[PDB]
């Protein structure tokens, strides 16, 4: 299990 | 308050609502998901993260439960969170409740 990373985050936080 | 993840079932998070937190009417949302998930993800003293132990089980069982885990706002207001999911049919459905 890999934690996501803040580019990540603003990818979903977007969508 | 409170706020949705659903992950894939390799662990990923696919996507997040935040539609509760948005209805909230406070400041500060997107600071607090960022956080809360980060200590959702980080190890526990010696013991894995409660991610990893929820990721684990919930594969296993189709359920796992989080005790109360604390995390710190950008103006160190001090918060905790607690995480619940589910294996639905392929998906994982967790929700974070904020103890205010």
């Amino acid at each position: 299990l890999l934690p996501p990373t803040e580019q990540d985050l603003t990818k979903l936080l977007l969508e | 308050e409170s706020f949705m993840t659903k992950q894939d079932t390799t662990g990923k998070i696919i996507s997040i609502d935040t539609s509760s937190l948005r209805a909230a009417g406070r400041t500060g949302w997107e600071d607090l998901v960022r956080k809360c998930i980060y200590a959702f993800f980080q190890p526990q003293g010696r013991e894995p993260s409660y991610a990893r132990q929820l990721f684990q089980e919930v594969m296993t069982r189709g359920t796992a439960s989080s005790p109360s885990y604390r995390f710190i706002l950008n103006d160190g207001t001090m918060l905790s969170a607690h995480t619940r999911c589910k294996l639905c049919y392929p998906f994982i459905m967790g929700i974070h409740i904020i103890d205010r």
